[PDB]
């Protein structure tokens, strides 16, 4: 396996920008999920 | 490496159990709620293959490639020793329950125990045989264990079909007492107490009967050395372990309560 | 040789300071917050039966 | 290749790498449930219109910052980083049973987010009594969900606990005592302890919960005979543990942090640090009955754990004063994570105190069920974890990841955190002590000025959070690689280099007697 | 003196006031004139310049105690950037008030409000300390 | 600590554009539902 | 030895089992069920069962018991 | 009731909640004193280059650490359980006054001579009469005489409620199957309110408690009127 | 039976850089595909079943 600064992780840090929009989807579907969860309750 | 521990190889079997108990509780969730037992027959079948397939490799791991040293055995009792403390602790959490309610008994059973209406099963009976028959069997895995210490391989299988025998059997006298017994888990908080608390009971003795049967077939193929055995060493503990919560049940709920 | 804090330092202090004031006190008292402070010394009572 | 490294691992760095990436996105989940409740109660009147809703939301935010968040990140992430790196074991005891304690955690958040999503939810509180939580109350599937998600999570904990307390038993260089051990270490085996003895005891009360709603049971239905005074018992028997098992890991990482920034080589009173988290543990099994002074218990059982639970500031004042014994004479390194260990032990202290005005029966008559509660544990807990997570977050990143943090960013994070925190939380004890229930969706309008305030202050944390996300990006964005880390004679987790690589101490150090 | 990542596990230098004399020279390398001035230091240090001396102290040491200590204006930048996101919280703030929360309560009407201050008198609210203790009955206005 | 240089130096343009795009990840889905909770 | 714990397994505990089934044997045989009364502590029915009719308890044995309407 | 900006406790209506107020007041100078210390202390630590590294000797000082602060819990617990055996200490009630929580309203019961019952429950907010308190009035208040040992009962007809009075220092969880006991006392006539102090559900927030406290003469006619 | 330990030990130790689970051969493979299929394929359907819950 690759050892070292950026590769002891799931994820790629090759690219700064791939990275941003990556955290952007993983901490931001985290954040977005409760007030998805509360608007379908509040949709049935 | 120039340590004595074992570094296993990366396993798909962690994944497989993880989704096979999604599985198990979605399926029961599917049971209880949209009237369908799918999900849950897959998740029963994909845990028993995770078991089979995470304990056969660590049969691989040790009778086969030698991965177990004295420090990993040491870590295995550890381990098992830490995993009964567990189940101790789950069952206390029944026997807390049984007291709590026939302790003070509420005006809905008439404020006595057993409650009005309740007419317990005879502790001298059915219940006196099954806990004559585990204690035997506490005694003959006992045998077992000194016979393969000792390096004898026919009283070993002999001691230890008995055991398992004897786990049969008290099977089997548990299964016709739940038929026979004129009072269900419906019941009230008598019913709950009785079935909750032997029910997980017995599934504890169906897996410490499993886990004998599999130091059966493995002492069959030779896998036991007179000195080298911890899967027959658990295997006793969790059973001396299954004898123990028999007795406190016995005496709690048998006996005392009745 | 100079670091960011000696060349910016100022500006961001100064600046900082001043934008959180001015757009706390707008939030506090210019979009219709109802803070609902004591009626003691403020509030004359009126008849209510 | 990643499948086999990151679906099949056996690696204790790997696994921790895991839990602090699952802990991290649960903890985006469990801040936006608090950014909700906040803003229901940040003007008076109803925002959802829906208080089933509101009662979902406060429920998940509790189920996801403590099962989710907070254990996750200190024993999976930390724990499984840091445990045999501070020992010089090359792995876990069981390596392949750590990545099952890992892979449950997924489908216990999925059972958690069903429950939501079915049905009205699960409107419970995270006590869920019954009967509120039975049949009747709660019928559907969102409540067997919530139990469920319970099941998986106590058994990855269980197995974790197992895991851990063989490693740090079993796993030492054979010249260390546990009296040469780093207090880290401790923390964790003493929280392991903890976990093993309580958790089995809340999978018996939620299975009863369970058969009382699906097998027709009766545990807790006064029809049956049963009592709903059970199921507390039950649960707070774990709940009073839980607490502990929250701040404990927090505990070892504060004193580690205090050290390393003092320039001291160890930390002040090292067997009273042991003793005190032992003490705290033992103590922490005979107070649960706190949970319930107003349920009409006995006059001289109310006297008892009133006094019981007194008794828990004594050890833990010699950890807070240990920890400013190990600051005296120190050459001070303001670091952030410093700042987050200073913040910890001021913030932990004013909610412990506050813990101690609960803990008079007759006072906590009027306190319970109010917001004075929920101000003592968003001190001790809510904050003393979260700083205590980022306090070793900042100060661990370097390790784990290779790359510095931008110190400067960093410190700027920090305060607008404890700015953040306080404006929410601290108010929360003038509605207590006034009277303000906790557990709902609005108040009588004398409560509206303290209200407003906490959910103002919910909003400069959450400005906080955002800035945290950036603050990562911007680490792995430029990759500044470590070079020298001071004082690795007293912290062996750093003597591998960073990040170490997969296997560690496949030769083992050399400790004589 | 360049320090590599795969030199982690050699003694190290560190600047740090509590470790005055670290474990290796900053400089390991020397040119011929640096050996000649290692050669010079063996005899007597007053036959060293005041430059000689400087070179020998840089050579052993990267920072001075006055260069290591050194204050800094960080604490503007944090405390005023710390100041700015706060004051961008006021901005989310202002857009929930605006676009999130609709009416409040008619109860919080002034005339409301004025009304049921009246009746929390009446009812002697907080007589002791905490309100109608606060209002002259005699007078009739607040103390 | 002691640290190399930034392989790939993330400029004050940069960290505005990761700073903006960061926040706007985490305001704007929230934004839009609760905009929204009126229609729902 | 193993020896000793084969003279108890033979000697003493398969004995035991041997008396204790002896005695279970003799003491069998069905006792007269006692009068239906609908009392409201038993016969607990908040939700349907998940299998058969709802009605039915697992185990369910006609003979000895009642729904909660009485015996079948 | 509170009222805006409020800090502290409300004004007692009885003895015992006056008994804590003193209590809270002697806790609470400990509270700040010892978390300023605290504070203090690390302030201290933090403001001098002066340094001491090499290992420090530990017991003395940790006798003083462990012997503090057990001599200031005992003087808390001292008057702590003074307060709680007073409040359990034989009373002789005058009157029994069931209160059955519901989702979600409560009913009061006075059936010590005659059946006398009703349901109480939130005025909705658009039916206010002028000056009247939001989320807090009730239709139907528990009228009680005043000055009088009154022994309330509380139980539940579904899931878990507490009733609470906070001026009057009562919080007792409403449990179906049990029968928990309280005693109030009134020092005053008036208006005291309470809410629902235990999740009970979607309106948990909307069940309060209003009693009235009014001299025996009144309270009489008013239960003969309410048969 | 006859002790065959030794054939199993040589079967195991070759160096052939398999992992344990798939060192006994054919099979182990097959067994492993079922179960990872029964898996993720019931892991998907559990999601379905989520779906069609969600709603009314
Ligand atoms: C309720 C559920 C609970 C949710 C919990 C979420 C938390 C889970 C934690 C675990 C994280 C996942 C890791 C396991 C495998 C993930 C599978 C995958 O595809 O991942 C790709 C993805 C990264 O993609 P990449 O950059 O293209 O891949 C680089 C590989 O080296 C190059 O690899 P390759 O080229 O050989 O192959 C890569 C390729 C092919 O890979 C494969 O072959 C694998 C395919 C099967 C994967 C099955 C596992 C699914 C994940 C489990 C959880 C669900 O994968 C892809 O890129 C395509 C598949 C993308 C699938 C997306 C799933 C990602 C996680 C989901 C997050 C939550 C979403 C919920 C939505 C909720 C909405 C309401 O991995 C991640 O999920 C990582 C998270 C994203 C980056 C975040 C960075 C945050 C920094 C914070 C720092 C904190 C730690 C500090 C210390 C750090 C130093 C040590
Ligand atoms: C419930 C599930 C719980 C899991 C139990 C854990 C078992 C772990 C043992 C293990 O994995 O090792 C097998 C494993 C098979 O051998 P191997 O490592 O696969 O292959 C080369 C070996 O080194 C071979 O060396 P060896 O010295 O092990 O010899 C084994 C074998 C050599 O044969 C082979 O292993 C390869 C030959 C190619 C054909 C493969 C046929 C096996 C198919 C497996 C299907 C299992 C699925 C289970 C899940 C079911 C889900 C619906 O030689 C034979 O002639 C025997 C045939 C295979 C024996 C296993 C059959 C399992 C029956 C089902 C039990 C699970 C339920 O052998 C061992 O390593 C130990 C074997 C001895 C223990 C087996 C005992 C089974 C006892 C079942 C208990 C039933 C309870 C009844 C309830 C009553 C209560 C009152
Ligand atoms: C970062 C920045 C974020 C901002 C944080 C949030 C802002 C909070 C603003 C509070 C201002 C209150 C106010 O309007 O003051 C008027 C208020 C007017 O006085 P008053 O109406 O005669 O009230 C005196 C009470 O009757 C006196 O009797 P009482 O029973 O009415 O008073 C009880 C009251 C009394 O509590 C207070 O007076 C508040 C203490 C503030 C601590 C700073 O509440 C407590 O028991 C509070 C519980 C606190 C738990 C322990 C906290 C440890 C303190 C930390 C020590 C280290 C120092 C820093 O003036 C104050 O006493 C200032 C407070
Ligand atoms: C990190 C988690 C955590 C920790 C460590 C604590 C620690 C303590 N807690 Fe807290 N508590 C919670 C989390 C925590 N708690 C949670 C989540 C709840 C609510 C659950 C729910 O209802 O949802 C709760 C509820 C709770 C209650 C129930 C209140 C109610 O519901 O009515 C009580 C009652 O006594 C209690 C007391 C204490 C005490 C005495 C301590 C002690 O351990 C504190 C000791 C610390 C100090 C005292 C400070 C440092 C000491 C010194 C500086 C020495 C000198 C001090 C003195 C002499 C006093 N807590
Ligand atoms: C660890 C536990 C924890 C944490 C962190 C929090 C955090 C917060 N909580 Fe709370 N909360 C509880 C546990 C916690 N809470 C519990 C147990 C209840 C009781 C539920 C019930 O009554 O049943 C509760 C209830 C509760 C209420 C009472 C609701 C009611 O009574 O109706 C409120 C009200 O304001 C509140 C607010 C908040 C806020 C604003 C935050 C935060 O916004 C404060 C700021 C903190 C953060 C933003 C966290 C940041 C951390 C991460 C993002 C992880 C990062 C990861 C790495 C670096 C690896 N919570
Ligand atoms: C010979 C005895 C051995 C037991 C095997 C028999 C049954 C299946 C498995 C048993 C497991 C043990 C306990 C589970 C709960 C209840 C079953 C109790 C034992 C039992 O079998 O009880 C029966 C009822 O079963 C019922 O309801 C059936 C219920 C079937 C579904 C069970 C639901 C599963 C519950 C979830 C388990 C959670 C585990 C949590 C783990 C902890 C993680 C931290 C009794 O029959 P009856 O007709 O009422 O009365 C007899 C009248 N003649
Ligand atoms: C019908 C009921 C369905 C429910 C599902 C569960 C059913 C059955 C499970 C039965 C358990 C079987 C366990 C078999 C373990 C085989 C592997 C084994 O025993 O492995 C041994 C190691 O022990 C080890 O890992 C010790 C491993 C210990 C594991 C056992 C713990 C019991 C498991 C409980 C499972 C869930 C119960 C929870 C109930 C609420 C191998 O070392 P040795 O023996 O020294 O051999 C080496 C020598 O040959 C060298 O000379
Ligand atoms: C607790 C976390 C939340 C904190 C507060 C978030 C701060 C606000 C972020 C901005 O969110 C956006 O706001 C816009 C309005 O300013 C919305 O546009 C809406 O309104 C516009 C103006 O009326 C229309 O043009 C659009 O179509 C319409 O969707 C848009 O949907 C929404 O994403
Ligand atoms: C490896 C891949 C993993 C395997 C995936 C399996 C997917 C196929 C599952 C079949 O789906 C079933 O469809 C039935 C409908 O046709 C349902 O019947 C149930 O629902 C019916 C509704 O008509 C009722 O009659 C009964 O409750 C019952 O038969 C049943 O619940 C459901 O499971
Ligand atoms: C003949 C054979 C020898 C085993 C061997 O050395 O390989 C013997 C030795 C021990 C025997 C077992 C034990 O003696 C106990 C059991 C006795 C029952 O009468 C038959 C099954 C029973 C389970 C036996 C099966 C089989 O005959 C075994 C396994
Ligand atoms: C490693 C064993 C050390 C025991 C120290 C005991 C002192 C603390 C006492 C309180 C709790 C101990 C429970 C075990
Ligand atoms: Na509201």
């Amino acid at each position: 396996y690759e050892e070292g600064p950026g590769k002891n992780i799931p994820f790629s840090v090759e690219n700064k920008w791939r990275l941003l929009a990556m955290m952007t989807l993983f901490f931001g579907s985290g954040f977005a999920a409760p007030f998805f969860i509360v608007r379908h309750q509040l949709l049935k | 490496q120039t340590h004595a521990y074992h570094m296993v190889n990366p396993s798909p079997w962690p994944l497989t159990g993880a989704l096979s108990a999604l599985l198990m509780t979605s399926g029961l969730t599917m049971w209880f709620h949209f009237n369908s037992m799918t999900l849950l027959m897959i998740g029963l079948t994909t845990n028993m293959l995770t078991m089979y397939q995470w304990w056969r490799d660590v049969i691989r791991e040790s009778t086969f490639q030698g991965h177990h040293t004295p420090a990993v055995q040491k870590g295995l009792r550890y381990g098992m020793i830490l995993f009964i403390i567990s189940e101790v602790l789950f069952f206390t959490g029944f026997f807390w329950a049984f007291y709590h309610s026939s302790l003070a008994p509420t005006p809905e059973l008439g404020g006595c125990w057993p409650p009005t209406g309740i007419h317990p099963l005879n502790p001298l009976e059915v219940p006196l045989l099954n806990t004559s028959v585990l204690l035997a069997s506490g005694v003959s895995i006992t045998w077992a264990h000194h016979s393969l210490m000792e390096g004898d391989r026919k009283h070993m299988l002999q001691a230890l079909f008995i055991t398992i025998t004897l786990g049969v059997y008290f099977t089997l006298l548990q299964a016709s007492e739940y038929y026979e017994a004129p009072f269900t888990i419906s019941d009230g908080v008598y019913g709950s107490t009785f079935f909750v608390a032997t029910g997980f009971h017995g599934l504890h003795v169906i897996i410490g009967s499993t886990f004998l049967i599999v130091c059966f077939f493995r002492q069959l193929k030779f896998h036991f050395t007179s000195n080298h055995h911890f899967g027959f060493e658990a295997a006793a503990w969790y059973w001396h372990f299954v004898d123990v919560v028999w007795l406190f049940l016995y005496v709690s709920i048998y006996w005392w309560g009745s | 040789a100079p670091d960011f804090h000696d060349k910016y330092g100022n500006a961001v202090l100064a600046s900082g300071a001043t934008f959180c004031v001015a757009v706390w006190v707008y939030m506090a008292t210019q979009i219709g917050i109802e803070w609902n402070p004591s009626p003691v010394g403020r509030v004359t009572p009126k008849e209510w039966r | 290749m990643f499948i086999n490294r990151w679906l099949f691992s056996t690696n204790h760095k790997d696994i921790g790498t895991l839990y602090l990436l699952f802990g991290a996105w649960a903890g985006m989940v469990g801040t936006a449930l608090s950014l909700l409740i906040r803003a229901e109660l940040g003007q008076p009147g109803t925002l959802l219109g829906d208080d089933q809703i509101y009662n979902v939301v406060v429920t998940a935010h509790a189920f996801v910052m403590i099962f989710f968040m907070v254990m996750p990140i200190m024993i999976g992430g930390f724990g499984n980083w840091l445990v045999p790196l501070m020992i010089g074991a090359p792995d876990m005891a069981f390596p392949r049973m750590n990545n099952m304690s890992f892979w449950l955690l997924p489908p216990s958040f999925l059972l958690l987010l069903a429950s939501s999503m079915v049905e009205a939810g699960a409107g419970t509180g995270w006590t869920v009594y019954p009967p509120l939580a039975g049949n009747l109350a709660h019928a559907g599937a969102s409540v067997d969900l919530t139990i469920f998600s319970l099941h998986l999570a106590g058994v990855s904990s269980i197995l974790g606990a197992i895991n851990f307390i063989t490693t740090i038993i079993n796993m030492k260089p054979p010249a260390m005592s546990q009296y040469q051990t780093p207090l880290f270490v401790w923390s964790v085996m003493i929280t392991a302890v903890l976990l093993l003895l309580s958790l089995p005891v809340l999978a018996a009360g939620i299975t009863m919960l369970l058969t009382d709603r699906n097998l027709n049971t009766t545990f807790f239905d006064p029809a049956g005979g049963g009592d709903p005074i059970l199921y507390q018992h039950l649960f707070w028997f774990f709940g009073h543990p839980e607490v502990y098992i929250l701040i404990l890991p927090g505990f070892g990482m504060i004193s580690h942090i205090v050290t390393y920034y003092s320039g001291k080589k160890e930390p002040f009173g090292y067997m009273g640090m042991v003793w005190a988290m032992m003490s705290i543990g033992f103590l922490g099994f005979i107070v649960w009955a706190h949970h319930m002074f107003t349920v009409g218990m006995d006059v001289d059982t109310r006297a008892y754990f009133t006094s019981a639970t007194m008794i828990i500031a004594i050890p833990t004042g010699v950890k807070v004063f240990s920890w400013l014994a190990t600051l005296h004479g120190g050459n001070i390194k303001w670091s952030p994570a410093m700042m987050w260990a200073l913040g910890f032990i001021f913030l932990f202290t004013v909610g412990g105190l506050t813990g101690i005005v609960l803990a008079n029966s007759s006072l906590d008559i009027v306190l319970h069920d109010t917001y004075y509660v929920v101000a003592h544990f968003h001190y001790v807990l809510s904050m003393g974890a979260v700083f205590a997570i980022m306090g070793g977050f900042v100060h661990w990143f370097p390790l784990f990841s290779g790359y510095t943090l931008n110190d400067t960013w960093a410190k700027i994070h920090f305060a607008i955190m404890f700015v953040g925190v306080n404006m929410t939380f601290f108010p929360q004890h003038f509605l207590g002590l006034s009277g303000m229930p906790r557990r709902y969706s609005d108040y009588p309008d004398a409560y509206t000025m303290w209200n407003t305030i906490s959910s103002m202050g919910s909003f400069i944390s959450l400005t906080a959070v955002m800035l945290m996300v950036f603050i990562i990006w911007e680490a792995f964005a430029s990759k500044r690689e470590v070079l020298t880390v001071d004082l690795t004679t007293t912290n062996l987790e750093w003597l591998n280099g960073c990040p170490p690589p997969y296997h560690t101490f496949e030769e083992p150090t050399y400790v004589n007697l | 003196s360049v320090v590599k990542s795969e030199d982690y596990a050699l003694p190290s230098y560190v600047d740090r006031r509590d470790y005055p004399l670290p474990d290796v020279a900053h400089v390991k390398n020397l040119s011929a004139s640096q050996k000649a001035l290692k050669e010079k230091e063996k005899a007597s240090w007053s036959s060293l310049s005041i430059d000689e001396k400087v070179e020998l102290y840089r050579l052993k040491f990267k920072e001075s105690f006055a260069e290591m200590n050194r204050s800094t204006n960080e604490w503007k930048t944090v405390v005023g950037a710390a100041m700015f996101f706060i004051g961008f919280t006021a901005l989310l703030l202002i857009w929930e008030k605006h676009y999130v929360y609709g009416p409040i309560p008619h109860t919080f009407e002034e005339e409301w409000v004025a009304k049921q201050t009246k009746r929390m008198l009446d009812m002697k609210v907080a007589p002791i300390q905490g309100f109608s203790a606060k209002w002259d009955y005699d007078k009739n206005e607040w103390k | 600590i002691t640290a190399k240089p930034a392989k790939t130096p993330t400029s004050p343009k940069e960290q505005a554009i990761g700073l903006s795009v960061t926040f706007l990840s985490f305001l704007l889905p929230a934004g839009w539902v609760l905009y929204h909770l009126d229609n729902y | 030895g193993a020896r000793t714990w084969r003279f108890l397994t033979f000697g003493l505990a398969l004995p035991s089992v041997a008396l204790c089934t002896l005695n279970s044997w003799l003491h069998s045989g069905h006792r007269e069920r006692p009068a239906f009364i609908p009392y409201h502590h038993l016969r607990i029915r908040t939700k349907p069962f998940s299998w058969g009719d709802g009605n039915h308890t697992f185990f369910h044995n006609p003979r000895v018991n009642p729904l909660p309407t009485g015996y079948e | 009731m509170a009222y805006p900006m409020q800090l502290g406790f409300q004004d007692a209506t009885s003895p015992i909640m006056e008994e804590l107020l003193h209590f809270h007041d002697h806790t609470l100078m400990i509270v700040f004193l010892i978390s300023s210390l605290v504070l203090y202390i690390i302030s201290l630590m933090l403001t001098t280059k002066l340094t001491h590294t090499s290992t420090m000797d530990a017991q003395e000082v940790e006798t003083i650490w462990t012997i503090l602060p057990a001599i200031i819990l005992i003087l808390i617990a001292l008057p702590s359980l003074r307060i709680l055996y007073m409040m359990d200490e034989i009373n002789n009630p005058s009157l029994t006054v069931k209160t059955m929580g519901h989702q979600w309203y409560w009913s009061y019961e006075y059936t010590d001579y005659e059946d006398l019952s009703f349901d109480s429950y939130m005025i909705p907010t658009s039916e206010l009469k002028p000056g009247e308190l939001r989320l807090l009035e009730v239709d139907n208040r528990v009228v009680l005489p005043m000055e009088m040992t009154i022994r309330m009962l509380v139980s539940s007809e579904d899931v878990l409620h507490s009733w609470a009075v906070p001026s009057l220092g009562l919080k007792t969880d409403a449990i179906p199957g049990r029968l928990n006991q309280t005693t109030l006392m009134s020092s005053r006539p008036g208006l005291y309110y309470g809410q629902c102090s235990e999740i009970c559900g979607s309106n948990h927030s909307f069940m309060p408690i209003v009693l009235e406290l009014v001299p025996l003469k009144y309270f009489e006619k008013w239960s003969a009127s309410m048969l | 039976f006859e002790n065959r330990v030794a054939e199993k030990q040589k079967l195991f130790q070759e160096d052939n850089g398999l992992p344990v689970h798939l060192k006994g051969g054919a099979t182990d493979n097959i067994l492993y595909r079922v179960t990872m299929t029964l898996c993720l394929g019931g892991t998907l359907y559990s999601l379905y079943c989520l779906g069609w819950a969600s709603f009314p």
